[PDB]
């Protein structure tokens, strides 16, 4: 069985023929009071040809400007050490510590969506005085751990079990690995800006992260080796899909600060120019 | 086999492709690219009563 | 009612304050049909290149001001297109539509008249004397009536009350015309069709109409109110034909 | 007057400054200071090339009293800005007459050798420039204030559009949790 | 089926031992369409003061001549109503009707090539260097190939057989193209449309195509025949197209 | 277009040679133009939040990916009898048109004692 | 399934190949290797006057 | 869902079977001045077999 | 004459030259340094089999007085080249008559014993030889001049075609950036 799905591309307005006119009909005075914007193209001005213009706004949906992965979180971690907490790496999950992805997603009061989520993982030789040595290839381990479950305590805690919780296992020199999310959220769709509080006495903590709770990451060496210290990165990149979003808002001005609050520093409007006439000169011999 | 042939993105001045879902969720298939639907005036056009742009706004 | 939009080439004007547009013996401009035509060779016909809104210089309205005249065709001469297609052909043809604007508070008073005169031939100051084309037509810049009886060599006889023609002032309403009342509106506009004795004419040589603004109230306020209040002239040409190509002239 | 509500008012006043222009810009929506931070510069500088028309929108905040008309033109590319009326006039232009409706909408027509420009404009995708003057001039009663602002308003027409996505220059960091 | 008559404009040319006429590509010129535009504004179309005939400077082919060539346009920007549409306007549109002639008695020989070429990006004689704009063109004056290799800053590598381009010149026949031959004809004309990557561009800074003329027998008479035997060149633009009106610009 | 990458590494000449390390990995970026520009190995900007990039790690099959065709006008210009400003002077020929990017390739282990 | 059968290249003097297109995007789609069509006379014969060739070419 | 799609393979012209010839007809004089390029094939000047070509561009 | 026009022009005269040879070449479209820069040639060049019927065409230059016959021959392969205008007039040749109309066509037809040979020709695929001679001669009337040059030009047929693609061997470089 085979069934045909039709699609429509929707292209972009024509301009039409206009001629001469004198008449009371005044297109181009208007009243933005009423918060209103003109609704006038260049046919009711001036004099114009047809045209028939065939450009796509194609690129500019929401889902072709949000489908792309980046980079949210990096990490690092030895397979020796004499810390016993710098063998694994863990953290909170968001979206909040790199700031391209941050920006692009806050021009967005609400959002809804789900994700495809890809690690890339790379290890290197410790500098040392004495190298050289003959390792079988690594494998890494990562554990995804919803709020309240168990938290390990090192390498060897009983809690990489792993019985409900889903891990990846991965070695490397293969491709890297992937995997997809649902959209996982209590409200009926994720919030970037929170104007509250945690407490009904309107205090305790403010903002963004009062609301978010969606898990930790946990990632480690399975081999358990290394005669000669060695050192690997994780990175992990996320890309919405089937996206939703509602009540835009004007984008970021200030630089951010960190990743708890919108706390910022006063900056310019624009930078300046010369005069409120100045414009160069380009057409010299 | 439910399969699906719709057409693809080529210009203006043979041309479809096939797709299968393998997995059980819908939250594993690939993005939703081929749409494009507006409707502005939500933002642009928010008003109780119509303005007709040849009229005078006020009066 | 009050509202008016005009749309002519690449350049659109808007007002609030209109009262009405004048066409001028309800005619409007046209083109040369055949059976009105003596020349023989193809005409060309740039119509958006040329027939478009362009804006000469300002005039400061002052509690003592005279008035002002300017001559059509010659002030267009350096107007780009218009100017070019004046420069490179022996014979033109076109109508037009004038606007002109001047606008002040709810405290201010004055009331202008705003007249167009096809063929305002002049008279000299020395009354056994001719004028020299400096005297008539400054270009894009206006020249200006006197309150007084004039002197001088080869200039204009201007004193406001003969219009500088031999008639009483008062009666220039025959011809079309318009009034700017400060308390009323604060625009003029006429649409004057092509107006002569043949059907095409030399653009340098023969000058059509003249525009004549003349306060007959004069401009009068009260104690901190705006003092500076600017007169503008926004001209464009309409259905305009050339024939005749051959070498630019110079002057 | 980079940090103060200044910076959006442009200023004007009655008596004889004929002579004087108004204002005067570049039309460059992504790359020029006038514009790159405005809602339609900010999308443009996730993009690579635009294309469509533009609408610039100017409001009259005096006081009910005063008259005025101005002279709004725009120059496509080719030759230098303008430096008096009479050479503006010769461009796109409109004449607008300040009255009960305080708003004048000037169109900027998509007038290009190519089908896209560059939102990195240089030389070669040049798209001209944009300059006021006074038509008649300012006029009050007694009473009055003799000084006033004009601002304005950018959006885009509905032949408008954009595409080749790129990273913004606007937003950086030197290292996590920021 | 030698006599030949073209008309345009005012302008009209005869000839009487003609070979035939060469349509570039098979397509004739023809004004933009809607479904090919993307400038929005209405052009202006001045459709006979711009399309007609006008001629250049004559050169003198002599016993040692190596060829000659122009660049089109910025050789008609001072031909009238043509060249001042160019300098008003940010785009321009035009295809050409080219036409030269040469006429010799019975008793002469010779055998001249004439060819169009579309976008002539030429060398420099100095490697690691660059040409100047003055080098390309000289506006109605032809620039002169050389019979041996080429010195000087900034100046166009010109020996003839490689055509300013690396080439074979012998290869040239590739573009349109005709050739006068002494016993045969006695003149050539070519058909060119707008060949561009985009429907319009600025006249001023785009060279769309050279013609070349290029002598590959050389002249060669005998006893007391005339010895003086000029070329000319004629070109006439057809359906000529403007858009984006602004203030003139200098050079 | 289809474009492919071959990538192929060296041991460097030394006195002391002998080491154990893992496959190395490459990364591809593609900026197009206004896009900011690395300045080392460790810069921001290999996040490639927006900009294409290709990871790649050595042993096998070379890289692989098609392009459109992209450029402001309606086809690629291989010769431009013209100049890039309108007084007839500035930069001559085909670098006034061409503007589609630049390519940057780094490794990704940040390694190697020898 | 949206396949394409078509015929393969032969000699002269089973034969058949399918095809499925996987990808959004047309630009991703292979070659177009089987398309053999001419126009020389846009080179070869670009004149306003047709002529014969077995006539005289003037006169 | 299958969709068949023809090829039409292009080769090149066959040559015609000429015989002796005495007439006006003159398809070798030519002028190059024109512009263009002679039609002629071996059939025009000489004698010539029929030939099924079967090559391909 | 490498760098001259004079490369392009074959030279003829009047009186008693019955004896002289005009030219003669070999058929390798793809090799002999008279063919393989032309049009043809460097098509041939990316490729190595061709095969079809090729077109020289031979237009007179001289004043319109003067009159003539050339003798155009073609040998196919096989024997030596003729020495003499009795020998080539055994071969495949046609008597062009100078006239009104300036122009002749020689056509050389496929006669091989394969069906395509190696445009990098060997003694195994050779195809033979062209030659020119007087036929009758040039005469002149007083006041004209005496030698005249011809031109030659070359194209290939409506049944020609190349297959097995290859790399030229006419460009080159030493490095990159070139
Ligand atoms: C075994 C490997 C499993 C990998 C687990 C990754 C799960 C990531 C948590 C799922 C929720 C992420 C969805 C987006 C979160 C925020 O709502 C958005 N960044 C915007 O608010
Ligand atoms: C992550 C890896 C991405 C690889 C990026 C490769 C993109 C290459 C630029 C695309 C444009 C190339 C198309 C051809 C360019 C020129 O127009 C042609 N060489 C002829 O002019």
């Amino acid at each position: 069985v085979v069934e045909a799905v039709e699609n429509a591309v929707a292209r972009v307005a024509d301009t039409i023929s206009s001629g001469p006119s004198n008449s009371q009909a005044v297109p181009a005075l208007t009243a933005v009071e009423t918060g209103h914007t003109s609704q006038v193209t260049p046919s009711d001005t001036i004099q114009t040809r047809h045209v028939r213009n065939y450009h796509s706004r194609s690129e500019s949906s929401i889902e072709n400007f949000l489908c792309r992965s980046a980079c949210v979180y990096m990490g690092e971690y030895h397979t020796t050490n004499t810390d016993t907490s710098k063998l694994f790496a863990s953290w909170t999950i968001n979206a909040r510590r790199m700031v391209q992805m941050r920006r692009k997603l806050e021009l967005f009061t609400y959002v809804r969506f789900d994700m495809e989520v890809t690690f890339v993982i790379t290890s290197k030789q410790d500098q040392g005085t004495q190298l050289g040595q003959d390792m079988p290839p690594l494998t890494h381990q990562i554990m995804y751990i919803p709020p309240g479950g168990p938290i390990p305590k090192s390498v060897t805690d009983y809690t990489w079990q792993t019985s409900t919780n889903p891990s990846i296992f991965w070695t490397e020199g293969n491709a890297p690995p992937r995997m997809s999310i649902p959209f996982i959220s209590i409200g009926n769709a994720y919030s970037n800006f929170y104007d509250g509080w945690s407490h009904f006495s309107q205090n305790g903590v403010y903002g963004y992260n009062t609301l978010n709770h969606m898990g930790q990451i946990y990632v480690r060496h399975v081999n358990g080796s290394s005669p000669l210290p060695m050192t690997s990165t994780v990175r992990m990149y996320f890309k919405p899909k089937h996206v939703k979003v509602w009540v835009p808002r004007p984008p970021r001005l200030c630089q951010y600060k960190n990743a708890s609050t919108v706390n910022f520093t006063p900056t310019n409007i624009t930078e300046k120019r010369q005069s409120i006439n100045y414009i160069p000169e380009t057409v010299k011999p | 086999m439910g399969a699906q042939v719709s057409t693809q993105k080529t210009g203006a001045h043979i041309i479809h492709y096939t797709n299968i879902n393998y997995y059980k969720d819908a939250a594993s298939n690939s993005a939703n690219r081929q749409d494009f639907s507006q409707d502005p005036g939500k933002f642009t056009e928010p008003v109780k009563d119509i303005m007709v742009k040849s009229l005078p706004a006020l009066n | 009612d009050r509202v008016r939009s005009i749309t002519l080439g690449n350049s659109t004007i808007t007002t609030q304050e209109s009262a009405n547009v004048v066409v001028a013996y309800g005619r409007w401009p046209e083109y040369l049909k055949d059976n009105e035509a003596t020349a023989e060779d193809q005409p060309t016909q740039p119509d958006v290149a040329t027939c478009r809104f362009y804006t000469l210089e300002s005039v400061t309205w002052e509690r003592d001001s005279p008035g002002w005249w300017w001559k059509f065709p010659d002030a267009l001469k350096d107007m780009g297109l218009f100017g070019q297609n004046m420069y490179y052909h022996y014979l033109g043809r076109a109508g037009y539509t004038i606007h002109v604007q001047c606008n002040a508070s709810k405290f201010h008073q004055g009331c202008l008249m705003v007249v167009c005169v096809p063929e305002a031939e002049m008279g000299c100051s020395q009354v056994d004397g001719t004028v020299n084309e400096h005297s008539l037509s400054e270009g894009e810049t206006a020249k200006k009536f006197a309150s007084t009886s004039t002197n001088g060599t080869n200039t204009v006889q201007s004193i406001v009350t003969n219009a500088g023609m031999g008639v009483g002032v008062g009666n220039l309403t025959i011809f079309p015309h318009q009034w700017i009342n400060l308390r009323t509106n604060n625009c003029a506009t006429i649409v004057m069709p092509y107006i002569n004795n043949v059907p095409m004419d030399n653009m340098f040589r023969h000058h059509n109409f003249t525009l004549m603004i003349i306060p007959f109230v004069p401009l009068d306020y009260s104690s901190d109110s705006s003092t500076y209040v600017p007169i503008t002239v926004t001209v464009a040409p309409m259905c305009a034909e050339y024939n005749g190509l051959r070498l630019a002239t110079s002057l | 007057k980079l940090d103060t509500m200044e910076i959006y008012r442009i200023p004007v006043q009655s008596g004889n400054h004929q002579s004087s222009q108004v204002f005067g810009f570049q039309v460059q929506p992504g790359l020029d200071n006038v514009f790159k931070h405005t809602l339609l510069g900010e999308i443009l500088n996730y993009y690579a090339h635009w294309s469509g028309s533009i609408k610039l929108t100017f409001v009259f905040c005096g006081s009910a009293m005063a008259t005025g008309k101005f002279l709004l033109a725009y120059a496509p590319p080719g030759a230098n800005a303008p430096k008096s009326r009479k050479d503006a006039m010769l461009g796109t232009h409109i004449i607008w007459d300040v009255g009960l409706q305080s708003s004048c909408v000037l169109c900027i027509p998509w007038i290009s050798q190519t089908h896209y420009r560059l939102v990195q404009q240089d030389e070669y995708t040049s798209a001209g420039n944009v300059t006021c003057w006074y038509q008649t001039g300012i006029v009050v009663p007694a009473g009055t204030p003799t000084s006033c602002s004009i601002m304005c308003f950018v959006s885009a027409c509905n032949d408008f559009s954009v595409r080749l996505l790129k990273d913004t220059p606007f937003i950086e960091q030197s290292a996590l949790l920021q």
